This record gives C-alpha cells, structure tokens and sequence, in this order.
C-alpha cells in the first residue's frame, strides 16, 4: 500500500518471495548453460535456504531484512502465537467508547451515568431511525445534519 | 572436518579451496585445448554436407535479400567485398566435387569438405549446423533402439548377434534372410513383423538420402562431433573451477547494497563461465585483466535489475549514481551542501527531470517496523484501507432505488418505460435512443422527445420533491 | 451508477471535477488562531497572503 | 454459504497447481512510472484478478455490461477487486526441497520414516555426502 508522502509501505513478505524467484530464476539459467558442478550445487543448496526462511524463519542463520537490521517475519510467525491466535484468541469492536469514571452516589443498583456527547456517538445509526420513523427528516442524508 | 557447519557461506568457500590456482603457463596451456575442443568440432561437420546447403543458398538468400550481410561471414580464416569472391568458389568447388559421387567417389565432396573450413561463421549460424545433425541422431538413435524394439520385445530375437550385425548399420539385410535361416523360433516369427521393422528402419536410409551420406557417415560426425565437444567442457570446467577465489574478491566490494554476499559470487560466476568462453590468448593479455571486467560486469548489472522492491530500469540507476557522485563534490566543496537549483548546471539536465530522478530513489518501508517508544505495535495497525465505503453510502444508495422505483411509478406504462431504458435503471447496459425505437419501432424525434417531455413531468416540484434532497 | 444518472439530468447539475480535501479543526476543540505559517517550495508562486 | 462442520493435510504438487490461477514467473511487483502492476509478477493483475471495481486495466472495458468478459490485449477479467484477496498463484521449483517443517521439527517426520537419524540427513541435503538408492546385488 502506498502511504501518503510518495512512499510505499510494504510488507516483509514480499522481500522473501522476491529471494524465492530470483534463486529460482537463476537455477534455471545455470542448467540450461551447463555450468560446472561445483556451481549449481551451490545454487541448489542456496535456492532451498531461501526457501526454508520463507516457511519458518530462524532454525537457521535468520536471514536478516534487507535495508535494516532487524529479521523479516516468515509465514510461520503470523501463525504462531503472539500469546494468541491470529483468528479470535484479537477483535477490535465497534460500538464502543471508554472514559473516566467518578462516583455519584444518587444512582440506583442497575444504572450509571454515561455523557451525552458519547449518547450520541455510541446510539447514531439508532437515531437516523427514529429521525425518519418520526418524519423529522426526509432522508438518510439530510438527517445526518441534525445529529451535527 | 564437516564440523556441523551450516551457513552456505563457510559450506561454498572450503569447497571451493581444493583447487589451487593457476600458473600464467596453465593459463595457455588449458586454453590450448579449447581451441583443439573446437578444433576437433568443426572438422567434424564438414564432411557432413548438410551445412554447406544451409549456408551456401545463404549467399543467394544474401542477394536475394533473404538474409543479411553480416550474421551469416564474419571473414575467411587466414560484408560484400570480400565475401563474394570466396563464396563463389565455395560453388566454384562445389560443381567439382559433386560430380563424383553422382576412384575419387567421395575425394572430390572431400576436397570441398577439406577445404569449408576456411569460411568463418558467426554464432548464429553456427548454432543450426550443430543442432540441425545433431537433430538427425535424435530420431535414427532410436531406431536402431526401435528394430530392438520389435525384433526382440515380439519374436524373442537374439539381441547379442544381430547387435553387432546391426549396430549402427541399420541398411543391410542381416537379419532378414541370415539370422532367419537357422530356423530358430525367434527366426520364423520375425517375418509376421519383418515389414514394419523394414519401414521403420526405411526412414533411416531416407534419412541418410535425405542427407545423401550414410548412417556410417551420418553417425560417426553426430559421434565424432560429440568426441571433441565433450573435450572442451572438460577444459572450461578446469579453468572457471580455478579462478572461482578471483569472484569472492572482485564481489566483496558491493557487498552492502540490498544484494546478499551468495547472491553476488552467484552472479559473478554466470559472468565468468563467459569470459573463458570468450576469452582469446593470441592477444598476449593475461586472463586476470580480462575476466576481471565480465565480472565485475555482471556483479553490478544484477545488483541493478534485482536489488529494489519497486524496479527501477537499468538507464535510469545510471542517472541515480550520476547525480550523487556530482552530488558528493558540490558538498566537500560548497560546504554547506548543493540545491536542485544548482545541480542543474553542474549536470546537464533541464532542471524539471532532476525533479522527478529526486523521488525515485527512495524504497519501501516495511510494515513491521516498531513504532516509536517501540511500543506493543506495529506500523501495520495504522495503515486504513480505502477500497471499502462508508455504510452511509451504502445505506443511501439503497435508498435511492426506493425512491425511484417510486417516482418513476408514477409516471405512465412507457413513459416510464423510456426512462428504464433510455437511462440504464434496473436493466444491464443501457441502449442507444434510435436503438429504443426498436422495441417501440418508431424511432425518431418522437421518442427522444418522450424522454425529455416526460423527465421534464418529475421536474415539475412536488413529483421530485423528495428527489431534490438526495443533491447536495 | 444508473440512479445517479437518471438524478442529473432531472436538475441537470454540473459535475464535479474537483474533491474537496480542506483541514478543519478537529472535533470538540475551539479557540482562537494566534499565528499561521506558510512554506512555499522554491519555484512556485506565492499567493496574495503567504 | 453451505454450512462446514473442518479437516487437515498434506497437499500434493497436484493439488497445490488446483488452488492456483497462474503461475508466477518474474519478480518484478509494479511499475515505477505509472503505479499499475506489471505482468507475470508478484503482484500481477492477469493472475490475481483486477485492481479496480469492474474495469480492465488498459481501460477497453470500464462498463458494467461486461461482467464477465475477460480482456483480450491482457487477459484480466472484469469482476470485482475483492477476487484479488482470495486467489492464488505457484511458483515452479526447479528442483525439489525439503519442507522444513517435516524435517527440523524435533521428531524428524522425514527422520524417523525412512530411519535415518537427523545428522545424516542434513549431511545428504547440504550435497555433502551421497546416499545410495537401490543398492542391488
Ligand atoms: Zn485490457
């Protein structure tokens, strides 16, 4: 994805596959060249370290990122656990806000305060259908307004 | 000794160590033996005739203009000025040596075949004359694998006699009226199948009337040929295997630049199994001067093609490393530092593509990259994604079809129809207004009127009353 | 798409060729402006207030 | 979509080529000048579906009657970009490699199969020292 200023920002995924095509690509140029033995064994036994540091990177040398010092991130430690799963074990989850809390002693057990500048951030999309239902506003649109 | 090692760096340099390197007399003295590998290889086809065939109407194609004047000479061993004299004596010869074979039988073909190689060639032409024999064994090869193929895997043949009867031999009649004659039960069998064995070994003799020698002629140049080829690569492994510490050297210096060290001496070895290919003795210069630039050659023109993320052409780095070279003496010398205004004149360039070479250079970051404070996240949680809309769109959109499905409901059987139609309202692609008529069949002003009369009717307000809102 | 279409020429609007991308203050603050600053890249003419 | 009530396993270079679209042939990811992906690369646009919401990439077909007409100068079809989320490419080895997962995880599945302990494999896939195969008489 391109981030805003003229420059891209890409994964490490893409410095991994681009090792795998290249050692590839290049195998296949020295086979049919028919070079000597002691070079396309070391073409063999360098195209299948690259790809044993796409798959799970680090039972080996950790092939370090290229334009910094830090190692890439093969496909196996998406996967493997970050003290949880990639899936649900994390959700983000809409409809939600936070604040300070503070004390009022005049409530009753089963309620609480809650501002109205977050009533009405929390409860829109249940408001443009009362604003409709009601026949305040006309559309969708236009009843975006009046919650502004 | 194999000490549990597993970096491929230290695996490749300690099998590289046994060889040890060459004296400035090996040097020749291998070389020798390429030009004797090649040596062995071009009198090896000219006694087959089939070259000459292919390059000697090569000449007529050049006149002809079927060719061109360059890719097919390249000047005889010891272009039109000099081509056109030998040439014709190449068929000055060939109208002599044909003549015999139609004793000196083969001699005079011989006298011609003795003396082709005094005609140069390019690689172009070069490579179809070694290919195009050398297609000609591919299938006869076989053949005599084929007239095993029947003769033993049907009628129980004895594959140890008939073999040196017919090894190679392929045209006489061997084991059709000798072999048989025993009467072994091999020997009254082969005559079901005598034929087709006979017609699949009849494409060999047309082969060899395709090429008007013999298979003993025909194999032993595809055989020959093969002897001193092989000679060459056991000379080519000897010196690319030596001087493979010359690459580790020569790639070490562009050994920080996005390319790993491997993939470097990798490349540089695809460069020096040129230079010996190409290299050449009887200059006098030695070898380390030569292959030292194919391979420094190669080394930075991969570094170049497939080093960056996003590519960039091979013309355009130039300009890159161009601009920071000038860009180093404007600053040691300026002081301070240079400024795209200044660059202009110390370059060359119109001052609006210095503009646009400034903002290339500059490669990717990565989405991993901890953000500051190194805090538990990522750059990758704070990239949004904008192919998605909001629901707000997508909830008015379907409100839209609501309305217009009503507005337009009130209007009449085909005045609303029209407007279906003519715009592209719950239909596929719309259709063109004399294409309209042809569901109504008039097609006219009429109809193209309709429209607007009729969409003029919703813009009479309180018909589009509660279309005017969904504007802005 | 086909409803937006059929939406035009009933007011016959012109179309946009331009999308707005103004700053504004951010939500829920309010104060004065007490100072601007306005950089220009060397090689583009400045406006009538920078 | 059907209910799923979920499995695991190998998967074969039989299989591997059914999931696949294309094969990726160059390493090339874009462009430089115009940001529009190259052909045969990583990101590709003939493999891996379009970038744009029904529309080729030279621009022949922008409208929505062809929806599913795939181009002919370059063979990207029009349907929606969310297709370039759930496609797949391969990548052709020219020679094969042992899947490290199978082989370095502590019990050697590659290991205690064929019974050869794990320091004589790695000593056979480092070209560092034969193996016979088939040994006959
Ligand atoms: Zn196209």
């Amino acid at each position: 994805v391109p981030l805003d200023g003229g420059r891209f920002a890409t994964s490490d995924l893409n410095d991994l596959y681009r090792r795998v095509i290249n050692r590839n690509n290049r195998l296949k140029r020295l086979l049919d060249l028919a070079a000597p033995d002691i070079i396309v064994r070391n073409e063999k036994r360098m195209l299948q370290e690259a790809v044993d540091a796409l798959l799970d990177n680090g039972r080996r040398g950790r092939a370090i990122t290229g334009s910094n010092k830090r190692p890439l991130k093969s496909l196996a430690d998406m996967i493997k656990g970050k003290q949880g799963r990639f899936r649900q074990n994390g959700k983000r989850v809409d409809y939600s806000g936070r604040s300070v809390i503070t004390v009022g002693p005049y409530l009753r057990l089963h309620q609480c305060g809650l501002p109205k500048k977050m009533a009405l951030e929390l409860f829109k999309p249940f408001i443009y259908g009362k604003l409709e239902l009601r026949g305040l506003a006309t559309t969708i649109k236009a009843a975006k307004k009046m919650v502004e | 000794e194999i000490g549990r090692t597993t970096d491929p760096v230290r695996m490749y340099m300690r099998e590289m160590g046994t060889v040890e390197l060459l004296t400035r007399e090996g040097e020749i003295d291998i070389a020798k033996r390429i030009e004797d590998g090649i040596n062995q290889v071009q009198c090896s086809v000219a006694e087959y005739p089939e070259a000459i065939t292919y390059l000697l109407e090569q000449y007529d194609r050049v006149e002809a203009e079927e060719a061109r004047l360059s890719d097919l000479i390249t000047g005889f061993v010891d272009d039109p000025e000099l081509a056109r004299e030998k040439f014709a004596e190449l068929r000055a010869q060939y109208v002599v040596t044909r003549d015999t074979i139609k004793a000196t039988a083969q001699e005079e073909i011989l006298k011609l075949s003795e003396v082709f190689k005094q005609f140069r060639l390019v690689p172009k032409q070069f490579d179809y004359l070694v290919n195009s024999m050398r297609v000609m064994m591919d299938r006869v090869r076989t053949q005599e694998r084929l007239i095993m193929k029947l003769c033993v895997e049907q009628c129980k043949m004895p594959k140890k006699n008939f073999i040196t009867l017919f090894t190679g031999n392929e045209t006489s009649d061997t084991w059709f009226n000798a072999a048989i004659a025993m009467n072994k039960p091999w020997s009254e069998k082969l005559h079901d199948v005598s034929e087709e064995v006979h017609r699949a070994l009849q494409k060999l003799q047309q082969i060899e009337e395709e090429t008007g020698l013999t298979i003993e002629q025909v194999k032993d140049i595809n055989r020959r040929m093969s002897i001193g080829e092989a000679k060459a690569r056991r000379a080519k492994k000897e010196m690319v295997e030596a001087n493979l510490r010359l690459v580790i050297s020569i790639a070490k210096k562009y050994t920080n630049r996005g390319l790993q060290f491997l993939d470097l001496i990798q490349e540089g070895n695809i460069g020096l199994m040129k230079a010996v290919d190409k290299f050449e003795y009887r200059r006098g210069y030695k070898f380390s001067t030569y292959a030292t630039w194919w391979i420094r050659q190669a080394i930075t023109r991969s570094i170049a093609d497939q080093a960056r993320t996003i590519r960039i052409p091979v013309h355009m780095i130039e300009t890159i490393n161009k601009l920071n070279r000038i860009s180093r003496q404007m600053l040691q010398e300026m002081g301070r530092e240079p400024t795209p205004e200044e660059l202009a004149e110390r370059m060359l360039m119109p001052e609006d593509k210095i503009r646009k070479v400034l903002k290339i250079a500059k490669e990717p970051i990565s989405m991993e990259t901890p953000i500051g404070d190194d805090e538990d996240s990522h750059l990758g949680d704070f990239i949004e994604d904008t192919t998605l809309e909001l629901p707000l769109d997508s909830a008015t959109t379907e409100s839209l079809r609501a309305a217009t499905h009503d507005v337009l409901a009130g209007l009449t059987a085909r005045e609303a129809k029209v407007l279906r139609m003519r715009f592209g309202i719950d239909m596929n692609t719309d259709y063109t207004l004399e294409e309209v008529g042809k569901q109504f069949d008039v097609t006219r002003e009429r109809i193209r009127q309709i429209e607007a009369k009729a969409l003029r009717k919703l813009r009479h307000p309180s018909r589009s009353e509660v279309l005017r809102s969904f504007l802005d | 798409t086909p409803e937006e279409k059929l939406l035009r020429a009933i007011f016959g609007e012109k179309a946009s060729d331009v999308k707005d991308s103004s700053l504004r203050v951010p939500n829920g603050v309010s104060g004065t402006v007490i100072d601007v600053q306005v950089f220009t890249r060397d090689g583009v003419e400045k406006d009538k207030r920078a | 979509t059907e209910e799923f009530d979920i499995k695991i396993a190998l998967a074969s270079p039989d299989m591997i080529r059914s999931w696949s679209f294309g094969e990726v042939k160059k390493p090339e990811t874009i462009n430089y000048r115009t940001f529009k992906p190259e052909r045969d690369g990583l990101f590709c646009a003939r493999i891996f579906g379009p970038v744009k919401d029904y529309e080729c990439l030279c621009g022949k077909y922008k409208r929505l009657k062809h929806r599913g007409v795939i181009c002919e100068k370059c063979g990207v079809e029009v349907t929606q970009t969310k297709v370039r989320r759930e496609r797949m490419g391969h990548i052709e080895l020219a020679s094969p490699t042992a899947h490290i997962w199978f082989l370095k995880s502590l019990p050697s599945r590659i290991g205690l199969l064929l019974d050869m302990p794990l320091r004589d494999i790695e000593r056979v896939l480092y070209f560092e020292s034969y193996v016979v195969i088939e040994g006959g008489m």
